Formats: structure tokens, sequence, C-alpha cells
């Protein structure tokens, strides 16, 4: 289907732009599903402190 | 304690009597500090 010189270059970058982006939504989800990793982890050991003193 | 020192009327109370009073008023203390501790540990989500 014949088409102009420079069309199928446009094409192949508008979706190099969109999986590049979309890359970076990537990382920054699995920074955040760390932050409630660290959070979790803080108020158990908080907890387990806690006893140890008032045991003590 | 004396009451009535020099005179015919001279008594006293005694410590034999006064220490078995603190043996038992340590314990009730201590339990009443455990059940303390205990119950603030198990209340520590709860606000009080």
């Amino acid at each position: 289907m014949p088409v102009l010189l420079g069309i199928p270059l446009l094409l192949r970058f508008l979706g190099f732009l969109l999986v590049t982006l979309f890359g970076y939504l990537l990382t920054f989800l699995k920074k955040g599903f760390g932050k409630i990793a660290i959070a979790i982890s803080l108020f158990l050991a908080l907890i387990i402190g806690l006893n140890s003193i008032l045991v003590g | 304690f004396v009451f009535g020192a020099g005179k015919p009327y001279e008594f006293s109370i005694d410590c034999d009597k006064i220490n078995l009073f603190r043996g038992v008023f340590a314990f009730l203390l201590y339990v009443a500090t455990f059940m303390y501790v205990f119950s603030t540990f198990a209340n520590i989500l709860r606000n009080k």
C-alpha cells in the first residue's frame, strides 16, 4: 500500500516513546511498593522493641 | 514505739507482727504492677 518516504519512520518512532514512557511508570511503581515494605518493618520493630524494655 | 516511757503503764508495739505486714504489703504491690505493665502492652493499639 504505497506511502510517502517518511511516514513509516514516524509510525515506528511514535511507539518508541510510548514504550520508553511506559517503562518509567513501571520503575516508579516498584519503588512505591518498597516504601510499604520499609513502613511495615518499622512498625513491627517498634513493637518488638517496647516488649524488651517492659519485660525488663 | 514505746507509749509511756518510765511510768507503770509502759507498753511497746513490737516489730515481729509488723514485719509480717510488710511481707503481705510487698506482694500486693508487685501483683498490682505486673497487672499494669501486662495490660498496657496488650492495649497498645486500642488507643487506651
